[PDB]
């Protein structure tokens, strides 16, 4: 596996997922055989005789690393190498060990974290481990970032001393718990005076590259162990090589034969489909308010918006929506005219039930119709509660596409679980670009197995999980099946409004069998199996088709007066026109209109001036 | 236990446990729900 | 102070600008008080006993160096550090010294180029100058680049022994001149193996930043002597600090307070007011393949090509114009319909003559009517020839503006020299922005000393050179004074057709004494000294003004009816609306237009049904 | 003088000399005209 098997990492930090055996199995499958934690590394609440031998593969972490409240023996984190600390525990620390003991003080004995060599951000903390040995003689000035040394909070009293001292073969006997290889291997406070960063020896000829984050095998950028910034499957760069160089000999941007895009932290050749490309060459999730995503054939970047600008709308979890977790009955008014949603949408029963802890009143169950104007979701849609009165998602009937930028769980982009709704109600879903979808745990819900989700999925690799829904025969042998005046597949409910494709004509939206070609007062005409209404001013042809399109010249026999390519109810009778002149017609028996004699302004009725008074 | 201040702090029928050592409050999520306040629902393994 | 005193450098490969005495005046008029040669340096045909003492302050040459064919004895280039050999002499050499000897085997003896450290691009050539001494033992591997070791041919015929031998206190007898100071100080092949290039010594801490080009003081970047790339006014970077930086956590772009525009081998805080800013803030000459221009609040961005974006035309020299030196009669066809010449125009008397050297036939004078559609010249305009029978510049009608991206001799954009023409033939020239004007040498050309160029020059500091052009005395006597009615600031010609702006105001293509405000037949308003007619629907105001704009929205009182903001002749009665529903309105008391009842089909003469009777 | 092959090479009334050392040809521009073959007119100093 050239690419590192990534895992998601928890974000609970103070919770119990069931019972002790339940907390450990959930933690097991969550971290079993993963080599990069893209989140946090809570290892809380393990107990004696369990096995944490599956932590022998964690190599990097992208957030704080909590280890708290677990009475257990060694936690074999013998391969952690860097804690990028992108998010701090308690706003300060990035490796926080707190209270690893019982009411008998037989807690966390040892912690062979030997390979840890840099914590790119945040302080550290090691409080209250009554039986913890040799994690008191380590250099918290070599590992910790040289800025946060004021927030360190080491405090420990191993007043139940039972651990030996280890082989005296490494600096100051700085030992990570036992043995000789189990002791420190530092690479910052033995480097030469003229070393840029870390090193590998003591000579001034062996400083490491300026972009390595924990030691290096060689003196070259292609020899770092962990890239401090963007990587390239190669030399750990500092910023992806731009697309166009400058060539200051001739003042014009000459392109680069090695330009690549910055996808978070990587240099890729091309941005993914669901990601906004930028002129700078950087896959992003959105762009400034002075723009909007103009589709450019799958390379859909965003240009400046001229004059009025499209109403982009920040979803939940971003910006000011941080202390909120669902659509409280205080942040619902902020979705009034949001035709799109930059972010994602959460609906949880706390909104309808009311949160005293957050001090938000319950939500008006009918206020959800404000979300009707929503047309595109950038992230995911998570629904876990809808009022029992309504029988369908009566607020997302206009939703068109779910991009899938910031997807839930690193997973499913549409989640409708634990509902009581008979018909789904998403009549306008056309594509879900990237993600997955689960609709399950709905007793009285059907029509969800008829749709062909395989078409709605943009990229390849997505998959659905639809179980626990109302059974096949409980729907089949009760009448509530797919409509007969609809496609053999792709239907969202009984009513004619919503069943995707049609086998016959359709009044714009509704699949019907036969529209008004021969009878009916508003007549229509079929084009590409979508018949559209036409003028009433044409004559109703009781024999054949009564119009040949939409415009006025498409009346088989226009019952009113015909002026060349135009027939109207009454031919113009003094309409102001172009070139600053007046168009004046008249009426006769043969029912044709021609220009009047320009003598009388009042308009003629016949030849010359005899009809109109002069 | 938790006092008369964190009532409803634990969503989805979750009991509120008290960590006296850290002087911090934490839920005991019933099986199935995750998150700091048991607000989410574990989809990757069940419905 | 942070800038030096630059000079443009010669380009005459091996010519002789006169005799030996008036050639030297061409050397010292341009290389006096230089600090950095922006072009090339060529010392040729300097005779014996001539004083070369201004060559002391030359510290950097942006091209090549040619010291050939002279019989001076001492050339004190005692401050030359780096030869960033952009241009190549003989397409292979960046420093050539040939045939510096007169007939009797004597000539150039010394060359104190002791400070010469690096030659970024190019080679060195020494041949047939049997008087130069002590420069034969100089080890060249230290100065030239790495690869340039097979094309730097050299030979030294110094056998006279007439120069004092080298001082035995120098690194292996490598001395440029005589004395302890004049000795080659190696800084490329003496220092430690683990150095990144330049190195002021041998200690492993002496290695210099890889952005110093001719040695350094310390291992920092702000201590380079001369640098290989951009200059952020204190340091010497590789690429300018971008305006906006990525963010590996939020997938966004963050504004960089250290924002610098890559303005041609130096970073600047802001592009010049006449340059086209690229999307990622980099001053360039003109964006190419498919784009536009955009004068938004001065910042001349260029957005994109869409639809029929016409072709842009490259000036002389650049592109496929390297061979020819003017618009000769073999390339004027490529200017068939160029409407904005992104470059420069050269009119040389070789055009109308035709040379047997480049085999270009003589140009037909009437061919110059092709340029009658050249609306824009971004660079400079050198007018140096014009057929005698023509009375003025007929081709370039208005030009409207010359920007001045590049210039002639680095100072001049407009050049009118030695023309027998009688008139200018440039009747708008509204916004000349960069450069000076040389309008002189025309023996018969009046009405030139009336145009107030301060009203035209955008940049502050430009000046005029209107001298010796049919002196203004008696221009009035011979009748050549321009039209005596238009407000005197302009008049490139003797007709009222072409004057600065106009007598007072103008009615399209004609000047007038005053707009038709208050009275007149057509009501008018004033903006930019132009008279535009009010909308026919504004009422003739015999008291005050009539309107404040073209549209019926700016009327003080409508003549007939008033449909909301607009002044209409007759309230709408058949205008297309929403949902294909027609529109009928009526005039009430104050002649205000209100809509009909949704029912009234043929219209209504009153509100609701009580208005449209049977 | 250069042979009957580079006639008309030197614009603006300049002579065509044969450099006997380098084996090259080059102009001798009269006062005022600068350039490889005397094309331009020195604008900074005269008219």
């Amino acid at each position: 596996l050239e690419e590192k098997k990534v895992c998601q990492g928890t974000s609970n930090k103070l919770t119990q997922l069931g019972t002790f055996e339940d907390h450990f199995l959930s933690l097991q499958r969550m971290f079993n055989n993963c080599e990069v934690v893209l989140g946090n590394l809570e290892i809380t609440y393990v107990q004696r005789n369990y096995d944490l031998s599956f932590l022998k593969t964690i190599q990097e972490v992208a957030g704080y690393v909590l280890i708290a409240l677990n009475t257990v023996e060694r936690i074999p984190l013998e391969n952690l190498q860097i804690i990028r600390g992108n998010m701090y525990y308690e706003n300060s620390y990035a490796l926080a060990v707190l209270s690893n003991y019982d009411a008998n003080k037989t807690g966390l004995k040892e912690l062979p974290m030997r390979n840890l060599q840099e914590i790119l951000h945040g302080a550290v903390r090691f409080s209250n481990n009554p039986a913890l040995c040799n994690v008191e003689s380590i250099q918290w000035r070599d590992i910790v970032s040289s800025d946060f040394l004021s927030n360190m909070s080491m405090d420990f009293q191993n007043h139940l001393g039972s651990c030996q001292k280890c082989d005296p073969s490494c600096p100051n006997g700085s030992c990570w718990g036992a043995g000789e290889e189990n002791c420190q291997k530092l690479t910052k406070i033995i480097c030469a005076q003229q070393c840029s960063g870390r090193c590998r020896g003591k000579s001034p000829s062996d400083c490491c590259h300026n972009q390595c984050a924990a030691g290096c095998t060689g003196p070259r950028e292609s020899d770092c162990l962990v890239c401090r910034k963007f990587r390239n499957e190669a030399t750990c760069k500092d910023t992806c090589p731009p697309l166009m160089l400058y060539n200051p000999t001739t003042y014009q941007m000459d392109v680069n034969p090695e330009g690549k895009y910055s996808f978070g932290a990587t240099c890729v050749k091309k941005c993914p489909r669901n990601y906004v490309v930028t002129d700078h060459g950087s896959c992003v999730r959105a762009c400034g308010a002075d723009s909007y995503e103009m589709e450019e054939d799958g390379v859909r970047k965003c240009k400046k918006c001229e004059g009025p600008c499209r109403k982009v709308c920040n979803g939940i979890g971003i910006g000011e929506f941080k202390d909120s977790l669902s659509i409280n009955a205080t942040n619902i008014k902020h979705f009034k005219n949001c035709t799109s949603i930059s972010g994602d949408l959460h609906i949880l029963p706390v909104a309808f039930r009311g949160d005293s802890f957050t001090h938000t009143p319950p939500l008006d169950p009918q206020e959800l119709d404000i979300l009707k104007t929503v047309k595109e979701i950038t992230g995911f849609l998570l629904i876990q509660a809808w009022p029992e009165n309504r029988t369908d998602l009566h607020a997302f009937e206009n939703l068109e596409i779910i991009r899938g930028r910031t997807k839930q769980h690193g997973q499913f982009s549409l989640a409708v679980v634990s509902l009581n709704i008979t018909s789904l109600g998403l009549r306008s879903l056309k594509e879900i670009s990237d993600g997955d979808v689960i609709i399950s745990g709905n007793k009285n819900l059907c029509y969800a197995n008829t749709i062909n989700w395989k078409k709605l999925f943009g990229t390849s690799g997505q998959k659905t999980k639809i179980i626990s829904n109302r059974g096949e025969n409980s729907c089949k042998a009760t009448g509530q099946v797919c409509h007969a005046l609809c496609s053999p597949e792709g239907c969202w409910g009984p009513e004619p409004r919503d069943c995707v494709s049609c086998r016959n004509v359709s009044r714009g939206r509704e699949c019907v069998d036969k529209c008004n070609l021969l009878e009916g007062e508003p007549r229509e005409f079929v084009e590409n199996s979508e018949c559209i209404q036409c003028h009433p001013e044409c004559l109703p042809q009781a024999m054949n088709i009564t119009c040949t399109g939409r415009g006025p010249d498409n009346c088989i026999q226009c019952a009113h007066y015909i002026d060349g390519p135009h027939c109207v109810k009454t031919c113009p009778a003094g309409v102001m026109g172009e070139n600053n002149t007046l168009v004046w017609k008249y009426a006769d028996a043969g029912h044709v209109c021609h220009l009047c004699h320009p003598n009388c302004t009042y308009g003629c009725t016949g030849p010359g001036l005899e009809g109109c008074p002069t | 236990e938790c006092p008369l201040s964190h009532d409803g702090y634990c969503l989805h029928d979750g009991v509120c446990m008290y960590i006296e050592a850290l002087d911090k409050y934490a839920c005991n999520c019933v099986v199935g729900y995750i998150g700091e306040r048991c607000q989410y629902r574990d989809l990757k393994w069940w419905e």
